[PDB]
């Protein structure tokens, strides 16, 4: 009843709406879900309502519905692992090479980063951008909470490190989603792809070649299911009941089936078994969170990131900053290329030092020259060489395309800016 | 380093004692082998290919250690692809070359390789007949009874060509566009381990079969590589260090 | 108001109802409940486990817990109270908020969220641009 309680309600219906736009971006612009009756029409107006939400809630109710039909009578070991996952609270990991975090973490999905640049155009879109349209989503790894084991149980998320940064927070999104597997793949590798395969190898069996296998709803595959946060714990329990009683492994049903069950254990089978996907909406802002810094990143990878702090502590000579302008130009970061520009001064002979480097990829395979030219993200630092005459513009390539000149890559990449400062300069 | 280098007398054993099944080897003195490796990795109406670096820099040092001078050709359309593979094979130090390789890497169909500016509703091929042509007996004299070996990795009468189009050998991988490693291709990396490995004592065709067998895992089996428009009736041993 | 074909409730019951009496455990009525997505408190469980019959051991039949949803349902928010609680800030009556407002009462009342995120949801109610922000027409928009 305090004005509090009032700001509240807003906040939610706030956060509600954010929601909404992206479930309406994702369930309109799917091209899956159209074959899967499960398509959602386009918002009318400039925003979405709260269709999108129901829509959520009522391919939610769909898909819990199709796995209780699968198995309604429950025998006592099933309801007990239910009842245990029912119960039990998640951790949430993203894993990224950059510095998501200081005194708050933020995370913005891929949809975001985008807006925020305000690049003018649209490259081509890719076909899980198209296919899922899950892209205004901030994706996780799921792990089981209630241990005291080392925070990041698990590393790889469909055998793919996504960065040496692991970020974990601990509750639940009131309107994220849950995937059994990758929204894109639906598809579990082999056991040699598995991290935690050595304990599955030394204390289990059959379930080795039952594990990998389609996750899929009664309607075939590519039907991946959709569980909403209310119903997504039930989902689980359900689904991974259904692939124990079709194992033949009896010691792999018996650890599973032991009342008093390992927390760190669970998450092992759920790991196996699954490779559960948590998405939350736009963007993912808190201040209760854990960072822990899994490995070491190369310089490349941390060009990649962004990553400043890293960047700062692994370049500090001339000859190491070679290596690190070579690979801004060459990953298209120009940002990072122009803040190495201006705490290293570089010089002519230092391009003709970068020309000799065999150890880097990009400048032992391509001229500078071609590396400044090939895409229009690098004008900026092409306009830095050019400006300061540390490169000639009318010089041709004596490597990959030999013969040619900058102004033919600007041609190729359309970019008017570059062709008409080429030709003036 | 991890390329084996065949033995000297090894070499000179087997050029005299199985030349009339061998292709012969021109004197590394006044040799000048050359290979080209065209490269498509930005497409205009396409995805792009990433990693395709780590493949250029790996064909790149692999037929270099294999004595063979490597031009490098990226993001050309189907016509310029066709330019540049005949100029190439009127490059003139043919003559003074005992061998070719042509690595080919791009998006393609079932006809031939996609260039940059490719759409289903205007498509921009290049036919690998058209490949074949430009390099036969009668285009390309230089190269006239020399092994012409075609690396092609892509993704997603006629009478009288039997009979110009002789000495040729393709390896061709059909992987789709995404299955997977960003910092390389499968069959790219394993014919270069292949290659470093096994040409000190193995043919060309050796090699390609060892790299076959390496893609026999159940998981890996679907996208073997094949053999392809084989105009071979000698066997290439390509000798390392000599 | 009243609920519609969300008898699907019974499904989940009928998980956990080990035999065929249909009938669930005191002990299971939080699990049953959070398998619903809904997390009660121990004074919220109480007060519904004394409703039921308090002599019978462990005894909830399907009606008894549909009578409990039923309020657990009718106790969410409603349009018209997200209406009000948007014109308690809006003491001018005119049916728009400034931004400027809606930002001070995010940052300096409710429950504490970062800055990024008020920025977030301030360029959700702000559609036009302007500061305005239509509280009645957003909230209908969104309330299909």
């Amino acid at each position: 009843g305090r004005p509090d309680h009032c700001a509240n309600t807003v906040k939610n219906f706030l956060r509600k709406s954010i929601a909404a736009q992206s479930y309406s971006k994702m369930f309109s612009q799917g091209t899956s879900f159209k074959s899967l009756n499960l398509s959602l029409e386009a918002p009318s107006g400039a925003r979405s309502s709260f269709r999108s939400l129901e829509h959520l809630d009522k391919v939610s109710r769909h898909y819990i519905s199709e796995i209780i039909q699968k198995v309604h009578p429950l025998s006592s070991d099933e309801r007990h692992l239910l009842s245990i996952i029912i119960n039990s609270n998640f951790n949430f990991r993203h894993q990224s090479n950059s510095n998501l975090s200081n005194n708050i973490l933020n995370i913005k999905s891929f949809d975001k980063i985008q807006s925020e640049n305000i690049q003018t155009h649209k490259n081509t879109y890719s076909e899980d951008i198209k296919e899922i349209s899950n892209h205004d989503f901030v994706f996780f790894g799921v792990e089981i909470s209630n241990h005291q084991e080392k925070l990041p149980l698990n590393k790889t998320h469909h055998t793919v490190d996504f960065g040496a940064n692991a970020y974990i927070i601990d509750h639940d999104s009131p309107y994220g989603y849950m995937t059994l597997t990758d929204h894109f793949d639906n598809a579990i590798p082999p056991v040699f792809y598995h991290e935690h395969q050595s304990f599955f190898l030394d204390n289990f069996k059959e379930v080795v070649d039952e594990v990998s296998r389609y996750v899929h709803g009664n309607q075939g595959k590519t039907d991946v299911p959709i569980f909403n946060t209310k119903d997504m714990r039930l989902g689980i329990g359900l689904h991974l009941i259904d692939f124990i009683r079709k194992s033949k492994d009896q010691g792999f049903r018996e650890f599973c089936y032991n009342k008093n069950i390992d927390p760190v254990s669970l998450d092992r089978i759920i790991n196996f078994v699954f490779q559960l996907e948590y998405h939350i909406p736009r963007m993912l802002s808190t201040d209760n969170f854990k960072k822990i810094k899994l490995r070491d990143i190369s310089l490349e990878d941390a060009i990649k990131a962004s990553n400043y702090e890293e960047i700062n502590n692994k370049v500090t000579d001339k000859k190491m900053a070679h290596q690190a302008l070579a690979y801004s130009l060459g990953n298209k970061k120009a940002d990072i290329a122009l803040y190495l520009l201006s705490k290293f001064n570089f010089t002519k002979q230092d391009v003709a030092e970068m020309e000799k480097m065999k150890n880097n990829r990009y400048c032992n395979l391509y001229d500078v020259e071609y590396l400044l030219s090939k895409d229009g993200a690098n004008y900026k630092v092409l306009e830095y060489f050019i400006n300061n005459g540390l490169v000639d513009v009318n010089k041709k390539f004596q490597k990959v395309n030999s013969g040619d000149t900058m102004l033919d890559n600007a041609m190729k990449s359309k970019d008017s800016k570059m062709i008409d400062f080429l030709l003036k300069n | 380093d991890a390329l084996k280098l065949c033995p000297h007398e090894e070499f000179l054993r087997l050029c005299k004692e199985r030349a009339e099944e061998i292709y012969p080897i021109k004197e590394r003195n006044n040799r000048t082998r050359l290979a080209l490796i065209i490269c498509n990795t930005e497409f205009d109406h396409l995805p792009p290919r990433n990693g395709a670096d780590f493949d250029i820099t790996g064909m790149k040092e692999l037929l270099e250690g294999l004595d063979y001078s490597v031009d490098v050709e990226e993001n050309l359309t189907a016509r310029d692809m066709e330019s540049a593979l005949r100029a190439f094979a009127t490059r003139p130090e043919h003559k003074s070359s005992d061998s070719t390789f042509l690595v080919l890497m791009s998006h393609g169909i079932l006809e031939g390789i996609c260039g940059t500016v490719h759409d289903e509703k205007k498509p921009d091929v290049l036919l690998y007949d058209t490949i074949f042509q430009i390099f036969n007996n009668r285009n390309c004299l230089s190269l006239k009874d020399k092994p012409k070996v075609i690396i092609v990795q892509a993704a997603r009468d006629a009478v009288y060509k039997t009979h110009v189009e002789k000495d040729f050998i393709a390896f061709c991988s059909s992987t789709p566009h995404n299955v997977d490693s960003t910092m390389g291709s499968i069959f790219i990396t394993q014919l270069i381990t292949c290659f470093q490995k096994y040409s000190w004592c193995c043919h060309l065709e050796e090699v390609f079969r060892k790299v076959q067998q390496s893609f026999e895992t159940p998981r890996a089996k679907a996208q073997m590589p094949t053999i392809e428009r084989l105009s071979m009736t000698r066997y290439f041993y390509l000798f390392p260090g000599n | 108001l009243t609920e519609e074909q969300i008898a699907e409730f019974k499904e989940a019951f009928s998980l956990f109802d080990k035999d065929g009496d249909g009938t669930i455990t005191t002990k299971e009525l939080g699990t049953v409940m959070r398998s619903l997505g809904q997390n009660p408190t121990e004074a919220e469980l109480q007060d519904m486990i004394n409703e039921v019959d308090a002599d019978g051991n462990g005894t909830i039949d399907f009606p008894e817990f549909l009578t409990m949803m039923a309020r657990k349902m009718k106790d969410t928010d409603s349009e018209e109270e997200i209406r009000e609680a948007f014109r308690v800030f809006d003491k001018d009556g005119n049916g728009y908020i400034s931004a400027a407002e809606l930002r001070h009462v995010m940052t300096n009342l409710g429950e504490k969220l970062t800055d990024e995120e008020v920025d977030e949801m301030i360029r959700e109610a702000d559609i036009d641009g302007d500061g305005q922000v239509n509280y009645e027409e957003f909230v209908q928009m969104m309330t299909a």
